[PDB]
């Protein structure tokens, strides 16, 4: 049939990388069916990189004090943790940051391979004390969504890479509401209204459309069943 | 300082109306003379001119004469005495 | 029980009580 | 409490009233005196400012 | 506030057709008239263009006090119901078993004036009487927010430090990261982690500590042992207000609405209360609090307290059998007897149940109710009254969840009626006694701003130990709180450290309790010097705003109402005719 | 109180006072008078033709004759619609 | 109920201003004689009561009760009808006590009643008369609650109260969980045509039965059929049996408005859940599904009962005919060529029903309206028109039409011809507003009518109906609603028990052929001699599975809901089950009312008070301190001058507001004026 | 990450009903999706219904026809549970006339071409030696629910009855995930979904409208870059 009133969706810019959608008006129910979906989507569905475990040097087992520097182990842990980068290469690769001396160790002190970039070189992520010398061994890789800690399970290089977990997920927090526009003319319609922050990797536009694709295109599947079934067209744009 | 955004009947807030009035009693009659006035300009407009000043603010698509008035006073656009 | 086209609506009782319920309106 | 009591020894007086409590304002319908019926709120006399005038 | 449409096209009948007029949609009023009986399709939207931004009035008799008339900005609800909303129950007194509300309407540019400014929903929300706060949350959304901000020990995703093979697998770099592990089936909400907060102002004990002057947290990290849910309840909070870290029971979120209402403008005070019941309602449902009778737990030594208590009572009854004691002693023995066995099965009660049981954690958080319903529900009931006021000393032995029988049913229904008929009678005192004192002080309105008197009463304000420590009295925040100081504060014959003419709120009590000084003389009422009606410094700081009282307000009428109020509560020469 | 005022048919009369002055304000100004003598809109004296030719100085028949171009100048729908919707 | 109803008030009685406090309280002589429980909660409590179920009423005007009486421990069946003085001289045993299946008690010491209404340990040598059954002191309307002993009294009173102001709906179900007491109350309640002699028969239709008896004669039943009650509710009578059958005596052959195949039945049978959820059911607030609302599961008729009358005037005599003066011809095509409309036509709110006009006489006429009637050449039309017009807020189609008149010689009033009644009923829906009730007192409004996919399923896919709040629960003390709910699921998914090591222990005293039951099948728990605690959890653990071997509900009672908004499980189980709730008679549509201006009164110039007017709501006395507390001057102003009294300002108000200006300032009210002139007529210089 | 997408097999139980499961998925999701898909399925799928009926006899909705043994809106309710599937979406009409005794059941109406009535043992009325029924139905598309639209809304007659309509395919449909996620991080979903229709149209049918449903509206977050 024909939806008798064709949704929009317009784009509001906060600061820089937080915008928010409103899509309105809709269908009675039809906020809740796709805000969810929508939600679930855009965390656990656009692919992007992250460290996955590290190793200090000069650590053995007590995982707290690492001479020379100023910050604790858990500090440089979640600093790491808390760093963008971006690859291109579905398979394990490794980087180096290398620094003696005393100083403040930066996010652009860390050298890239082929492949991957680093999205803040103004990041801070250790002080060195004085005539301290850090080397730490990085692995980045890629994948979808929040995952934990990975044991060590291939426990041969256990003793100096530890892990960690990875945050593959480019946007970062998503929440959304409904609401109850013209209650009277249009009978009680829904306007979804989004918020995504996500971090310096892309625009929120560009993950909003990413996961719209991934959504279509799984949909797909349920579509190619009876492709000759009446469901409700919107129309042209 | 910043709290968030207001909407509908509490834009202007009363917390920085109060700071332009002595008491809430003035600033309500402050208020209903400057929208009784505004009022008096609008349905004289068909005729020919008078001296009923205003609005200052710009208004709404169709906005109260007591709301423009209300942020007329939040603008430090009108003067009052007491009695 | 005691009238013709009843129900089966089986009953938690303990009590086997003697008298029925009197003539509703006979007030 | 004994409208009848009350209102025969008033007449013989010739008390006068004067209108100042809050419940005598009700029932003649004037306007109360307090909150916005007193005198220093209900004659504010309002003006745009004279710099704001000539901006229009 | 919600309308049914159906009726606010009848109230705003002649702005809707003066509107329907001007734009060309009749020709004359008259028409426009049948346009709107007919209900043409054109007056919804005319409807709520003449609707938007025109307050109207809500009203739920019998008022009571000065918040039964409240305004509300009105906006179009399916229905033919009034959409309330669920803060203002307490205020009005309104439940949803029925009751009925009336609308009027204020029509000219003053009524509408002081519709929008003085009679708000969001201007009202302290009490005129006390101050303390009407808007707080209540029976959903505290039990919603104390089940968020509880901490179980051992939850899933705990953060243990025990470092030996592996590190300690409890922090997180971001309140969005641990909400991420949080959607995932990990992070528990009540679980206690380590996060690395950048947008919460830390308490003052870690402030002086990392900072010291000021720590401004818009830019600042810091590290913070919580749970997950403190920290998304502590970010409904302003950002100025530090962070909290507790467990929000409900006399905790009263001082902490209070503190918001003390330091703060009124518009982030009505921004942070709706936060607080959308929070508390999202999640007082995924709390589990429902109700089964597998949940209503028995004590399991019950049947052997009933019979030692028994046995106590056969030895009394025997002993007046043997006629060693009148009739009114063996009833006093009895009465004794079975209020001892009625407290141990109740102490067993309390001692039995777990903490999650969800009868006892609507109860423990303040949400309703009290102890001794659960003791009526599971356990034992105890005396029960006589028509007159005597005790019956059988007593009754059974609980609601057991089944009581027949005897003990129609031994209850005695104090049921007693109890309905005394609140009819209750009402209507109260109602005559309001009547009385607002006859008797509607005269008393402030008139000056400062009398300029010398004379005042004085104030106990917390007298010493006899160690000599100055304990606190019990009776200050009704007594000595809100009042402007008479004459000036001097301790030791050393400094003077609160001058006179001030506020006596919070931090300069504090203060003149920690120089130690106790008695202080006060202005009052009592002590004012104006002839018609007091002034303004007498009568010190107004309730229901905070700040200073105005020169026209009718404090009487406000002072009547907040005496002749509460009387309908007052269940008994110890009464209302006290 | 069934003999009171409806308080809509009031302000609807004043309404039409008002319709019904610029209606007759469209035409000259010799109509418009002798209509207003003719039915006593000005004072509630209804005259006769004879006091129409007597205050302008005519037959009562040509009085006639622009009484009745008059009533037929009325008779219009372009006219004569807003009169109609209040009845 | 509203007979056998025993009052103190009306004449010859004390007043209810006059009413002593300890002549409202139970005394202990009202065991088996008036009920405690069932009075009306306002003002009149105590003063009102009903008989009880076993009661009698003596020659004399004394009230007796029946007793067994019992000798030498050894329980007879000699039945005596005791007084109340009579009852005082001797000791009376208890109901529920163990009685050794031979006449005698298992216990000497027994619970006994004293002389001066005290309880004791009495030996059991000394009892010479006991109860006949339990529910002997309750009332007829208070013995239909299931497990009214776990209930409190004010709660028990309020759903016994509650239980008689339920509405007839169109499909009528009966309760899956009651008591004994809906049989009879039924079928004494004469709204159910019961078969006067034993006979088979012969033609069923929907308007009547007519049986044949076993000699000869033959008797047909007319039944009644869409007849308005006295509340305007719909008195239905459908048969319940088929061509062939055969019938005896006192055996149901019709059921009636609220009745189910023989049996009480005032609401419907609904799945429910105690979850609180979103604030919608906050304080005792419900919501319901959207299957309620499509398949007419709360939907009733209402019938309503309008009238006119053409009387005779000085000027000649009003008419009833269509020529109305003065309007158009679109909506005259509704009614007839007599006047009144035809039978099945819908009206809306403020169509012509009977069409009526009367002489009104000369009066003179305005120079506008005399130009306007001489531009479009219409007449004078000397007759008023007073029609019957349908009044604000109500609709539907119209069934009956009766009409007396003064040429077909019947009886009426002086002057009057012709008298005619319309009868317009409409199918009033389910909607948010009205107010549900279940049998224990926990009412509550209709918060929100969810669509039927966000209302929380259950495990295999069915939604819940109803959603009920945790918190109105346990302060009321009235868990009887929770063994009603979980009863309620043990019957409608039916149980088994396994008797193949012997019957299980907690079953021990269960009687017999309840160890099993198909779904749906029907129970009763009685007042005070119902289920028990263990009965009720053993049989709650065995409660064979739907459709696939799957136990939707667990051994406490709760079930692992879905929410149907989110999408999640929600995180612990919730108790489910299938209550019996009722429709009440506080409907919106008797309650929504407004008013801009309308009819003023006659004597006070005040605006006129009623929902059956137009009607303003009274802005009373504690309202005016409110607005002067306030400090709002100018609103108490205008609410005591322009709204009420100001009879030259209404009309300028009215005038500003539609020409847009400014509103003008208030006058003096009429009631001081009137004040004034009755102090100078009372000889009072008032200057 | 993993490289896979997903599946949709089909797996029949009855005649009206199926089963759908999906599989693999991302861990978090699986209930989102079948939520998302049961919201739609269970109201928004097309279908036909009877709109309005008018007996012969009959001129209004609280009267009784001579002979029947229930009355008019005791066949309103009985009717009400029809399942009937229309082609075109123009109002057709189907009757329904029955003489002398007998149980007056679904089968018994004619219906016109292109519609058909899928139960025919559905009882509607019974009627005796002297009854006579005789009556017009009016079936047309549409879906969701709609209440019975007035008489003076349209332009009919008096004897006109509206009924209530409900245009919905679907039954009854429920879902449940099969979360493996071991502690290897090869972490899936496997959804089962299950759908179960009033006869009327199939489930795989019943499936492919709300999957189109879905494609249409999804698409809107796509293509407005
Ligand atoms: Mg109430
Ligand atoms: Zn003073």
């Amino acid at each position: 049939m024909l939806i008798s009133q064709r949704p929009t969706l317009s784009e509001d810019v906060l600061t820089d990388n937080r915008s928010q959608f409103v899509i309105e008006p809709l269908e009675p129910g039809f906020g809740y069916t796709l805000g969810n979906s929508l939600r679930r989507t855009l965390l656990s569905s656009i692919p992007g990189a992250a460290v996955t475990s590290i190793r200090i040097d000069g650590v053995l087992h007590e995982f707290t004090t690492v001479p020379g520097v100023k910050e604790d182990v858990t500090e440089i842990i979640l600093n790491l943790k808390s760093l963008v980068v971006s690859s291109e290469e579905d398979e394990p690769v490794t980087m180096y940051l290398r620094k003696q001396g005393p100083g403040e160790v930066t996010a652009g002190d860390i050298v890239p391979p082929a492949g991957v970039t680093v999205h803040n070189p103004g990041m801070h992520i250790a002080t060195l004390n004085d005539k301290g010398k850090l080397e730490v061994e990085l692995v980045v890789e890629r994948g979808r969504g929040y995952v934990p800690a990975v044991q060590n399970r291939a426990s041969g290089a256990e003793i100096g890479r530890i892990p960690v977990d990875s945050i593959y997920s480019p946007v970062l927090k998503v929440t959304y509401k409904v609401d109850a526009t013209r209650v009277e003319q249009r009978t009680d319609f829904d306007k979804l209204i989004l918020d995504v922050e996500t971090k310096n990797s892309i625009s929120p536009r560009d993950a909003l459309a990413s996961a719209g694709k991934t959504l279509v295109e799984l949909f797909g599947l349920a579509r190619e069943l009876n492709v000759e079934a009446e469901g409700i067209e919107i129309g042209p744009s | 300082g910043g709290y968030d955004t207001p909407l509908g009947i509490t834009n202007p807030p009363i917390d920085e109306l109060l700071d332009r009035v002595s008491s809430k009693y003035a600033l309500v009659i402050y208020a209903a003379k400057r929208a009784r006035q505004i009022n008096d300009y609008y349905n004289q407009l068909g005729e020919g001119i008078l001296e009923y000043v205003g609005p200052l603010v710009e208004p709404g698509l169709q906005e109260k004469p007591l709301s423009i008035a209300l942020r007329e006073i939040h603008a430090d656009l009108l003067e009052h005495t007491e009695g | 029980n005691s009238v013709p086209g009843a129900p089966n609506r089986v009953s938690f009782a303990k009590l086997r009580e003697p008298l029925e319920v009197p003539g509703l309106l006979d007030v | 409490q004994e409208t009848t009591r009350v209102l025969t020894d008033a007449a013989i007086n010739c008390r006068s009233d004067k209108l100042n409590g809050l419940k005598e304002n009700v029932i003649i319908g004037k306007l109360i005196p307090a909150g916005t019926g007193i005198n220093r709120y209900r004659n504010i006399a309002v003006q745009p400012t004279e710099e704001a005038r000539a901006a229009a | 506030c919600g309308l049914p449409k159906l009726m606010a096209l009848e109230l705003f009948k002649p702005f809707v057709m003066k509107r329907l007029v001007d734009l060309n949609h009749a020709q004359n009023i008259k028409s426009a008239k049948r346009m709107v009986e007919r209900q043409r399709p054109q007056v919804w939207d005319v409807l709520e263009e003449v609707i938007a931004e025109h307050p109207v009035l809500l009203n739920r008799a019998p008022t009571l006090h000065r918040l039964g008339i409240q305004a509300f900005e009105p906006m179009l609800v399916e229905g033919k119901a009034i959409q309330l909303h669920p803060l203002v129950c307490e205020a009005f007194n309104a439940d949803f078993d029925g009751d009925q509300m009336a609308v009027h309407l204020p029509l000219s540019a003053e009524a509408q004036a002081e519709a929008r400014i003085l009679m708000l929903s969001s201007n009202n929300i302290l009490s005129p009487a006390s101050g303390r706060p009407l808007a707080m949350p209540r029976l959903d959304m505290v039990t919603g927010l104390y089940y968020l901000t509880t901490e179980v020990p051992g939850d899933t995703g705990e953060y243990q430090p025990a470092s030996g093979d592996h590190p300690e697998t409890g922090v997180y770099s971001s309140p969005a990261e641990a909400i991420m592990a949080a959607d995932r089936g990990v992070l528990s909400v009540r679980a206690k982690i380590k996060v690395r907060l950048t947008q919460l102002r830390p308490p003052v004990e870690i402030e002086a500590e990392l900072f010291g002057h000021s720590g401004w947290q818009p830019g600042d990290a810091w590290m913070a042992e919580t749970t997950l849910g403190r920290v998304m309840f502590n970010e409904l909070l302003p950002l100025g207000y530090p962070f909290v870290n507790k467990q929000m029971h409900k006399k905790v979120q009263a001082a902490i609405i209070n503190d918001l209402a003390e330091r703060y403008p009124m518009i982030v005070v009505a921004q942070t209360v709706d936060k607080l019941k959308d929070a508390g309602f999202y999640w007082a449902t995924r709390s589990g609090v429902t109700v089964s009778m597998a949940d209503v737990l028995v004590p399991p030594r019950k049947k052997e307290i009933l019979d030692h208590y028994e046995e106590r009572a056969d030895k009394v009854e025997k002993q007046f059998q043997r006629g060693a004691l009148n009739h009114d002693e063996r009833n006093e023995a009895l009465v004794e007897i079975w209020k001892e066995a009625t407290d141990e099965v109740g102490q067993a009660l309390r001692e039995h149940y777990p903490d999650d049981n969800p009868i006892i954690t609507i109860v423990d958080s303040g949400a309703t109710g009290n102890f001794t319903q659960t003791r009526t529900l599971a356990g034992m009931k105890g005396l029960v009254t006589n028509p007159k006021g005597e005790f019956i000393p059988r007593p009754v032995k059974s609980s609601f969840r057991e089944g009581l029988t027949v005897l003990e049913y129609f031994i209850n229904t005695h104090g049921a009626r007693k109890g309905l008929a005394d609140t009819a009678l209750r009402t209507a005192d109260s109602g005559y006694l309001t009547r009385r004192l607002v006859d008797v002080s509607q005269d008393v309105i402030v008139r000056e701003h400062d009398c300029q008197t010398e004379r005042g009463i004085v104030v106990e304000l917390a007298e010493r130990a006899p160690d000599g420590t100055l304990i606190r009295d019990p009776y200050i925040e009704t007594s000595a709180y809100a009042r402007t100081l008479g004459t000036d504060a001097v301790d030791e014959a050393g400094n003077v450290i609160v001058e006179r003419g001030q506020d006596l709120g919070d931090p300069e009590i504090d203060a003149l309790l920690a120089a130690g000084i106790t008695q202080v003389k006060v202005r009052s009422v009592l002590t004012c010097a104006t002839s018609t009606g007091v002034c303004a410094t007498c009568y010190g700081r107004s309730m229901a705003t905070g700040k200073l009282v105005d020169i026209g307000e009718a404090v009487g009428i406000v002072a009547a109402q907040s005496i002749g109020e509460p009387g309908t509560q007052l269940t008994m020469t110890g009464g209302l005719p006290r | 109180d069934s003999e009171a005022v409806v308080a809509v048919d009031a302000v609807s009369f004043t309404l039409l006072q008002d319709q019904l002055q610029s209606v007759l304000d469209t035409l000259s100004e010799r109509e418009a008078g002798v209509v207003r003598l003719r039915f006593g809109l000005t004072d509630g004296q209804p005259r006769t033709l004879d006091e129409i030719g007597q205050v302008y100085g005519v037959t009562r028949e040509r009085i006639r004759q622009i009484e009745s171009k008059t009533m037929s100048k009325l008779r219009h729908p372009s006219r004569s619609q807003v009169l109609r919707d209040y009845l | 109920t509203h007979k056998r109803r025993l009052s103190a008030l009306g004449p010859g009685g004390l007043s209810r201003e006059r009413a002593g406090l300890e002549v409202r309280d139970v005394h202990p002589s009202h065991y088996g004689r008036m009920c405690p429980i069932e009075t009306p909660e306002g003002p009149n409590i105590g003063l009102i009561g009903s008989l009880s179920v076993y009661a009698r009423v003596n020659p004399f005007g004394f009230i007796e009760t029946p007793y067994r009486k019992v000798v030498d421990g050894v329980v007879s069946d000699e039945i005596v009808y005791l007084t109340a003085d009579e009852e005082d001289r001797h000791v009376v045993a208890q109901a529920n006590s163990p009685i050794d299946a031979d006449g005698r008690f298992v216990e000497p010491r027994v619970l006994v009643r004293r002389k001066a209404g005290e309880v004791e340990y009495v030996p059991s040598s000394e009892v010479d008369y006991m109860d006949v059954s339990p529910r002997q002191m309750v009332s007829v309307a208070t013995a239909m609650i299931p497990f009214l002993e776990h209930d409190d009294a004010n709660r028990a009173l309020m759903g016994a109260n509650m239980q008689r102001q339920a509405v007839p709906l169109v499909r009528s179900e009966a309760p899956l969980v009651g008591t004994g007491m809906e049989l009879r109350a039924a079928i004494d309640a004469g709204d159910v045509v019961v078969a006067e002699e034993s006979g088979v028969i012969e033609e069923v239709s929907a308007d009547y039965i007519t049986v044949m008896h076993d000699n000869g004669t033959r008797r047909t039943y007319r039944m009644r059929k869409f007849a308005r009650s006295n509340h305007g509710t719909c008195a239905n009578q459908c048969p319940i049996v088929d061509a062939g059958d055969r019938v005896e005596a006192g055996q149901v052959i019709a059921d009636g408005p609220c009745t189910d195949d023989g049996e009480m039945a005032l609401g419907k049978n609904l799945l429910v859940a105690i979850m609180p959820w979103e604030g919608h059911n906050y304080e005792d607030a419900i919501i319901l599904s959207n299957r309620l609302v499509e398949e007419d599961v709360l939907t009733s008729i209402h019938i309503e009962e309008h009238e006119i009358d053409a009387r005779d005037t000085k000027l000649g005599a009003e008419e009833i005919t269509r020529d109305i003066p003065n309007i158009s011809d679109e909506v005259l095509a509704d009614l007839d060529e007599r006047g009144i409309v035809r039978i099945g036509a819908e009206v809306r709110d403020g169509d012509i029903l009977v069409g009526k006009v009367t002489p009104k006489g000369e009066t003179e006429l305005t120079p506008e309206e005399r130009l306007l009637r001489a531009i479009f050449g219409e007449k004078a039309r000397e007759v008023r028109d007073t029609s019957l017009k349908v009044p604000h807020g109500e609709s539907g189609k119209v069934i009956g039409i009766r009409v007396f008149s003064r040429e077909d010689e019947d009886e009426l009033p002086a002057g009057v011809n012709e008298l005619v009644r319309v009868y317009v009923a409409q199918k009033r829906k389910i909607s948010d507003g009205d107010k549900l009730a279940g049998r224990h007192g926990n009412k509550g409004v209709i918060g929100k009518i969810l669509p039927v996919e966000d209302m929380p399923f259950l495990a295999d896919g069915t939604p819940v109906d109803i959603i009920l709040n945790t918190h109105g629960v346990p302060r009321r003390m009235n868990i009887g609603q929770i063994l009603e709910t979980h009863l309620g699921w043990c019957a409608h998914s039916g149980w088994k028990v396994d008797a193949a090591k012997g019957v299980p222990d907690w079953a021990a005293r269960l009687p017999d052929e309840l160890l099993e039951a198909q779904p749906n099948a029907i129970v009763s728990t009685p007042v005070f001699d119902g289920a028990q605690e263990a009965e009720l959890q053993g049989l709650l653990s065995c409660t064979l599975p739907n459709r696939d071997g799957d136990v939707l509900v667990d051994a406490d009672g709760k079930a692992m809901l879905f929410d149907g908004r989110s999408g999640e499980p929600f995180p612990y189980p919730v108790t489910v089950g299938y209550m019996y709730i009722m429709k009440l008679h506080h409907l919106v549509d008797d309650k929504i009312h407004a008013r801009s201006t309308g009819p003023y009164s006659m004597i006070t110039q005040q605006p006129l008070g009623g929902k059956a007017q137009f009607g303003g709501q009274r802005f009373g006395e504690m309202e005016c301190w409110a607005m002067q507390a306030y400090g709002a001057a100018y609103t108490l102003q205008e609410l005591l001058t322009i709204k009420s009294d100001d009879t030259v300002g209404r009309v300028k108000v009215y005038e500003a507001i539609v020409k847009g200006e400014n509103i003008p300032e208030p006058g003096i009210p009429e009631s001081f004026k009137v004040l004034l002139k009755e102090l100078q007529s009372l000889c009072l210089n008032v200057e």
